[PDB]
């Protein structure tokens, strides 16, 4: 719905709300996902400057190549 | 060293004369300055 508020509970966005803080949106696995990575969480951030980056807590097999920490 | 000259040692020996000397062996001083690796980032991660 809004970055305040959305449509979805496993999701949640960090809106920024001064010069000096980053942004990110994380999502959590859930529901018709798999039971082994049930309860992990994604998040794409985004710090002030501009730069977006991705991240998970998944285990290393699952990580996607662009997700690697 | 202040190794001493003590003349005719065997003399005051014979005297019966106990001696003593103010002596230094050669000794020895070294200090090592070793520098330290210190860690300070990473980035490319991998397990097996």
């Amino acid at each position: 719905s809004t970055a305040a508020v959305t449509g979805q509970t496993g999701l949640t966005i960090t809106y920024p709300a001064s010069a000096t803080e980053s942004a990110a949106i994380q999502g959590t696995f859930g529901n018709s996902a798999a039971i082994k990575i049930k309860n992990q969480t994604l998040t794409w951030t985004r710090t002030p400057e501009g730069a977006w980056s991705c991240a998970t807590t998944v285990e290393a097999k699952f990580k996607p190549a662009g997700c690697a920490s | 060293r202040r190794p001493v000259s003590n003349g005719n040692f065997q003399q005051r020996v014979k005297a019966g004369d106990i001696v003593v000397a103010p002596y230094t062996s050669d000794g020895k001083i070294t200090v090592k300055l070793v520098a330290g690796q210190k860690d300070i980032s990473s980035t490319p991660d991998y397990d097996y």
